[PDB]
RNA sequence: GAGAAAGCUCCAUGUCUAACAACAUGGCUUUCUCACCA
């Protein structure tokens, strides 16, 4: 019916078993218990005693298990007694079974519990989350700016036109300007940070659940957003919601040299959510996203600082750009299972009203390097967990929404900043020279 | 299976030809261990140089196409199952190279095959403007294979379930002859391109796929592999892809008639990292980069990474 | 991609053993087969 698929790949042997942090927080129970009860996860204090009196008997039976092996073992160099040997096997082998039944049920119950969350995020609601600061101002407009769609559609930039038989709902095109404007994006992104010193990686787009799962987020579900392929075609595959599960997959039981870090990997890729706006590019089933993903040194303090100079980096690239654009801190409501420190982006839209989180910033300081066993080795030998941030750096479809409606003109031209003029090659946009399509469908 | 054109030499090494997997293994620039679990079975991953590789050489590829008139596009990744008809291809037989997404959860929807069939849905029932014609816009998208062959070098990167692969679709007047040419200029196109990368390379002619009418063939010669690898794909098409999805085209007295459809590709980062990286090698296990590419990847010779190689701490090991 | 074989290029879960090993199930690494490259 309803399984981990961690806990199986540890029983296959796969990988190591996960380490979880339900030992860290049980020293004070009412901590955990408010911690957990503001994060307002799948699970909830109420049902936070069951999974650690489950862990306490795990703990007691794999202890008695030990001591048991212990005897076994010595028994048997000092025998290389019989009796005893063939008792004891008789226990162990009868305890095991139910030792690994309570393995599975604590073990299934226990990953549902969310990641700490941090001290400085505000409680409440997206509205509740408090904005870190805004850069720029609403662009001047003698008469009201028209919708991203509408504009798209009149230049041919943008087709969302009768595209439920080719593509399916929610289904966009770009055509022309459009799509050398996205390339531009892309590309002027991926060398500002290649400048920075960002090292550059592709990420397949197909991955298996357990690699989902150690990010954090649900892959099958009843409502399930992320898209599985047909099991009797293929088993185990699912479409990358983002380029940083990739990344972590990548990462997955391996190690780093402690010089090496901190390590920083943009990886540009398509991501496929399945969204169970009417009209629109805001709500896109695929879009193109270059990604920025790094796994920084064992301190939190390093791992902050990665996550402020990813933020700094978003800034920068939002005010080349020249959008406006205000930076507000997620609430701890919304900030997720898998995430610690969460910072949300959203740049204003004349057309839409509204501003719009384009950027999402992620800490997944100990909760996707305990589920994968990502690890770096100092130079001693040790191994110690390495903390990981992700963010995205740009997304096409609300990058080009912002951008068309900011700089959209009366006579329907619109305007290119300079930065991605070079690219473009036109300071400014025209109507299409060539012929819109005409519909012949019955 | 005619020649039409051979270009180029055939590089002169002392040293025995390397394994293009090798080569990336020991510069770090591909790694494809014990990545079953994570990322499914013959998948890959390109980092450092392999990675500037793969964007530089689709960004010029693209600034050639564009600087010739083609209209930039972009198609969506999920396609309804109609068009992939259309298109010649058929999930409905169950080895099939289109991934199927779960029925119960979505209905019809599947995984792009090709950038071909996001662009023929573009013109499905549609009518193009007699002036416009010809139109030829270039789409850069990644490209799932369903059925990776692993027979025959299986742990190798030339054949791979996710490739990205730039794809040029132009649309042609009624007359036959419109659409011969157009595809030649597709194929000199692809020519000038291959020869200012400077890899040695054979055109040849296929006998006769079923859709295509017409189709050229472009092998790469790779020192690595020592034989040659087909890594271009030019299929020419008549009123086939429009007679399948009926799109149609008017012309200046008005009346519908179905557009002609050429698809040709610029260029494939897989097959084209292994040429390129085969072709340089070096004593050292270096590999010149081509002065053409050498403003995108901005480094004259690549050397080994400073950065320390990832080590397994996996269970699967030995102790 | 499908099937099959082997243990190495070995790691796990179990049957009889005081216990190594020996045989099973599965993973991984190789090898042998039949098949698509739109
Ligand atoms: N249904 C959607 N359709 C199109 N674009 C979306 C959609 N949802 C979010 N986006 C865009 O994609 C970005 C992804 O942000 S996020 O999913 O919430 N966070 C991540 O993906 C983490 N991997 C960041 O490292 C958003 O900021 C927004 O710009
Ligand atoms: N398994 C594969 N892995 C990576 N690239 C591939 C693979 N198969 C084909 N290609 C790329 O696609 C090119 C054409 O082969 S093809 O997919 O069967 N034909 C087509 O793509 C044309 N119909 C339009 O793309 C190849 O030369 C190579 O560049």
């Amino acid at each position: 019916r309803n399984r981990n698929l961690l806990y199986e790949y540890a029983r296959e042997g796969y990988s190591a078993l996960p380490q979880l942090d339900i030992e860290r927080f049980c020293a004070c129970p009412e901590e955990a218990a408010h911690a957990l009860e503001l994060r307002k996860g799948e699970l909830r204090s109420a049902d936070l005693p069951a999974i650690i009196s489950t862990w306490q008997e795990l703990r007691q039976l794999q202890e008695q298990i030990r001591s048991l092996e212990e005897e076994k073992a010595a028994v048997t160099e000092a025998v290389r007694l019989r009796a005893r040997g063939r008792e004891i096997r008789k226990e162990l082998v009868h305890l095991y079974p139910r030792e690994a039944q309570l393995e599975e049920q604590f073990y299934l119950q226990a990953l549902k519990l969310p990641n700490q969350t941090h001290p400085d995020v505000p409680v409440g609601d997206e509205s509740q989350a408090r904005v870190l600061h805004m850069v720029g101002d609403k662009p001047v407009f003698s008469f009201q700016p028209r919708g991203h769609l509408e504009i798209g559609e009149k230049l041919d930039i943008i087709r969302q036109k009768r595209l439920s038989h080719v593509s399916g709902h929610r289904s966009y095109y770009l055509r022309g300007a459009g799509a050398l404007l996205q390339h531009g994006l892309v590309n002027f992104t991926f060398n500002k940070l290649l400048r920075r010193g960002f090292t550059p990686m592709t990420v397949p787009d197909l991955l298996r659940g357990a690699v989902f799962e150690g990010c954090g987020m649900t892959p099958n579900a009843n409502p399930s957003q992320i898209y599985n392929i047909d099991p009797a075609r293929f088993k185990d595959l699912n479409l990358a919601g983002t380029a940083e599960v990739g990344l972590a997959g990548y990462f997955m039981d391996h190690t780093v040299a402690f010089r090496d870090l901190p390590v920083r990997m943009v990886c540009s890729s398509t991501c496929y959510r399945a969204e169970t706006e009417p009209r629109g590019l805001y709500r896109v089933h695929h879009f193109t996203k270059v990604e920025m993903f790094g796994v920084t040194g064992p301190g939190l303090e390093q791992s902050s600082q990665l996550l402020e100079e990813f933020l700094s980096l978003q800034m920068e690239i939002l005010t080349e750009l020249g959008l406006h654009f205000r930076v507000l801190d997620m609430p701890t409501q919304e900030l997720g299972l898998p995430a610690y420190r969460k910072f949300d982006i959203e740049a204003w839209m004349p057309g839409r009203g509204r501003f719009g989180e384009v950027t999402s910033a992620s800490n997944c300081t100990d909760f996707q390097s305990r589920r994968l066993h990502i690890m770096f080795q100092t130079e001693a030998g040790e191994l110690q967990f390495a903390h990981t941030v992700n963010a995205t750096a740009c997304a096409v479809p609300r990058l080009l929404i912002a951008l068309l409606e900011s700089n959209q003109q009366k006579d329907g031209s619109v305007l290119v900043p300079p930065a991605l003029q070079s690219y473009l090659g036109t300071d400014r946009i025209t109507a299409p020279t060539h012929v819109p399509l005409q519909y012949i469908g019955p | 299976a005619r020649v039409l054109h051979m270009v180029g030499d055939k590089p002169v090494f002392s040293f025995q030809p390397r394994g293009h997997l090798e080569i990336g293994e020991k510069l770090d620039i591909i790694r494809q261990k014990r990545l079953s679990h994570v990322s499914g079975h013959r998948s890959y991953y390109l980092r450092g140089a392999g990675a500037l590789l793969q964007h530089g050489l689709v960004n010029f590829t693209f600034n050639k196409l564009l600087r010739r008139g083609f209209t930039p596009m972009t198609v969506p990744d999920l396609l309804r199952g109609a068009v992939f008809e259309g298109c010649g291809m058929t999930p409905n037989a169950n080895p099939s190279q289109i991934y199927n997404i779960d029925p119960a959860r979505f209905k019809d929807l599947n995984l792009a095959g090709t950038a071909e069939v996001g662009l023929a849905g573009y013109f499905m029932d549609h009518t193009v403007a007699f002036r416009d014609l010809p139109v030829r816009m270039v789409c850069s998208s990644t490209c799932y294979r369903a059925e990776t062959n692993t027979g025959q070098e299986p742990r190798g990167l030339y054949r791979v379930h996710h490739f990205t692969k730039v794809e040029m679709f132009g649309v042609t007047g009624p007359g036959l002859e419109q659409s011969s040419q157009l595809l030649e200029e597709f194929l000199s196109l692809q020519m000038e391109i291959l020869t200012e990368l400077g890899l040695h390379f054979r055109v040849l002619d296929m006998p006769t796929g079923l859709p295509a009418y017409r189709k050229f063939d472009i092998e790469a010669w790779m020192p690595g592999r020592g034989r040659f690898g087909e890594v271009t794909s030019a299929s020419n098409c008549t009123d086939f892809q429009s007679r399948r999805l009926h799109i149609m085209f008017q012309t200046e007295a008005g009346e519908l008639q179905f557009a002609h459809t050429v698809n040709a590709t610029a260029c494939a980062v897989p097959r084209l990292l292994i040429a390129l990286l085969e072709s340089n090698q070096q004593k050292d296990g270096s590999v010149l980069v081509p002065p053409a590419l050498q403003s995108y990847l901005g480094t004259d010779r690549i050397t080994a990474p400073t950065h320390v190689p990832l080590q397994y701490i996996g269970p699967n090991q030995p102790r």
